[PDB]
């Protein structure tokens, strides 16, 4: 898993009917690192630093098997800098 | 910036995770927190369209499991103006 | 038979001159007092209980001095009142059309 | 527009849909929210005849799915003037 | 005319046709409207015995079937004197 | 008056009744009308022990058979000295 | 005394009898009595522990079987100082 | 800390019994007590998250066979800014 | 008041509860307690003649079942002066 | 000591293991014994309402097999401020 701090929020309204209604976030390691998008599954603000499992976990910590997801958040760091 | 998202509950708990929820997951205003009588509770946000689409999705799902649950997630792409006078502008 | 707005409401008005372990299992034990005034744990020796024989404060001596002559709508009582076959959604394309999570309602009842 | 239109609703949200929706089918006047207790909340609107004829089967039949529901459906098309005092005039 | 007819009601639907029927069938002049709690409505009329039981009468027949219907319709021709002080003299 | 009576009603129109009945029934001031919620409503008088009694006994048989009914009808022949700071000294 | 006594109760009239009754029961003091909504009534009084649990044992037996009769029946001996920023200090 | 901590209970003896609870069993600040309708009532409590998470455990522990008892425990590890707004900052 | 009410109990616990369950139901004051031989204990108190009927109910009431029982509960409305010289006036 | 407890036996024996017993069981004092009359004897002790009453359970325990017996075990967490006219300070 990976430490990254959240960003902004992110809206796709086309998106696949696969997401359901999760949100994303826009999440980087650090400012000016490159962007990723995350799936919501805590409930985090911009500013947080949360911990983010990818590959297939992720699915499976957006919700289901089959949750098309291959980064989600799925805790809050209680104190990082 | 003109629609509207409202999701009530019953009861004071789910509301503030379902408006909690909303401002998390997209770019919306909390503009009113409505104690409708009798266990009702209502939260209003303003935004865009997809913006408010997002955030009142996201809202009534985290919301659906908390307390007593979720009544109603509603969202008005273009409010009349006339209902303009009934809702909030701001919180309290 | 006179008409008129006596025929009205007839059975309907009122006041017309006409009318006129140590610890007991939590599941099985509800408490008389909770908190401090439990009496599910069995305390021994020279506790604040009552015993059957003895008389006074409570009881038939706090209930018998006032005579009393007996005689819902809410958010909690309404989570099962009919509601009309939710919305569906007949839309194609992309557009986020998740038919699964929790209804959301656009403008005049479409699913959203 | 002196005939009255009434749409009753369990919580506030269908609330807000009907007087959408009621503002939008026909040249209605909201004149009021209520909140009369106990989850119900009554919209309240103002117009001719045939436009509040329209304007209340347009709110019910948008507002009967949207949450907890409707209640009540009510067209008043000549209002005594003693009603006059008991209804709002401007809506909060 | 001292005389009291009340008109009690689930909504305010309902309680403002009783009013609109009561004020349009007799010589009776509509002093109070009070949200009881629990989604109760009480309307309250005062005038002569002969126009309190008719207007009480049509309030009663008009508001039977309208939301979620009639509680109480009740006639006092007179109320005591201390009676008054806990009964509106007009309407807000 | 020293000794009080309690009426509790579910709605506004049997409170209304069994207070006239109880102040017309014997000697007994009417201190009280709150509204508690949920529906109840209660009213208290206040005045000498038997007009007290009397006065809760015609209450009660007055406003059984209104709206909704009867709740409670009780007689505190001298309330402590603490109680006497949470009850009404005069209607509002 | 620094022990805190709650009873619930539905309606009025309930909680003023036990009032009375904790009041005079033991060497307790009544420092509010609270409307919670939805028809719940709560009294709280203070003193000494068990002077508290004499004087809520008392009340609740003693309201049990007044109107729609009693919810909750609570002692906590020795409250957080930060409720005691929820708890009224003298009843009014 | 900007932890969030919510107890929904019906009636206020359970909503007192949780907030005592929450309040010894961690470092938290009781910010509000709501009475929301319809009996429900809202203890909400400040801190940092596993304060927090502490507290709301206890709490819920301890309410749910009080009165009525427990409808919701929840907790939000971080609140949104927008959500501050509808928060109560301190009790009374 | 001058009406006088008398319990008479067998043996002096009954006795004390009565006068108690007098003093505390209603409007009366105790003006002695009189050892009467054989075990007999009359309590006395003074008031209103409803108060004193109150009174004298509860009193027996109360200590119908604690020891030996009550012996007579008897109210004189009107005491003969003549009768005031065999009367204690203030309790020893 | 608010508190009052009262035992009553049938002669001096069983009331003298009864006082025995109150004193050693909890802290309260002994404040008189009466000899009523007819065979009755009445120990009183006062106190802290928990303290009299483990004393007034230990003490009918204790004298329940004594003598001619036990006839009542009363107490009373605070009697009215007139009935302590009628109650002895100290054993005489």
């Amino acid at each position: 898993m990976k430490i990254m701090q959240v960003e902004k929020t992110l809206v796709s309204t086309n998106r696949i009917a696969d997401m359901g209604h999760k949100p994303l976030l826009v999440v980087w390691e650090k400012p000016g690192a490159p962007r990723q998008v995350a799936v919501d599954a805590i409930g985090c603000i911009p500013g947080d630093w949360v911990l983010c499992v990818g590959s297939s976990a992720a699915r499976e910590a957006a919700g289901s098997k089959s949750y098309p997801s291959d980064l989600t958040i799925i805790g809050i760091i209680d104190q990082w800098n | 910036g003109i629609a509207l998202g409202m999701i009530e509950t019953r009861g004071l708990v789910p509301a503030i995770e379902a408006a909690d929820a909303m401002t998390k997951a997209a770019e919306v205003r909390l503009v009113g927190r409505q104690f409708v009588g009798g266990g009702y509770v209502t939260v209003l946000v303003r935004g865009e369209t997809g913006a408010v689409n997002a955030a009142v999705r996201a809202g009534a799902d985290a919301c659906e499991r908390v307390g007593d649950g979720l009544v109603a997630a509603h969202i008005i792409a273009r409010v009349h103006s006339e209902v303009e006078n009934i809702l909030p502008k701001a919180p309290q | 038979r006179i008409t008129g707005p006596g025929m009205l409401a007839t059975g309907l008005i009122t006041g017309t001159p006409e009318f006129r372990l140590v610890c007991a299992p939590r599941s099985d034990q509800m408490d008389r007092v909770s908190g401090e005034g439990k009496e599910r744990c069995h305390i021994t020796g020279d506790d604040w209980s009552v015993n059957k024989h003895i008389t006074g404060t409570a009881g038939q001596w706090a209930s018998g001095r006032n005579p009393s002559m007996r005689g819902e709508t809410s958010a909690f009582a309404n989570r099962n009142v009919p509601k009309p076959e939710k919305p569906g959604s007949k839309i194609t394309g992309s557009s986020g059309n998740d038919t699964q999570g929790s209804l959301i309602t656009y403008s005049g009842g479409a699913r959203g």
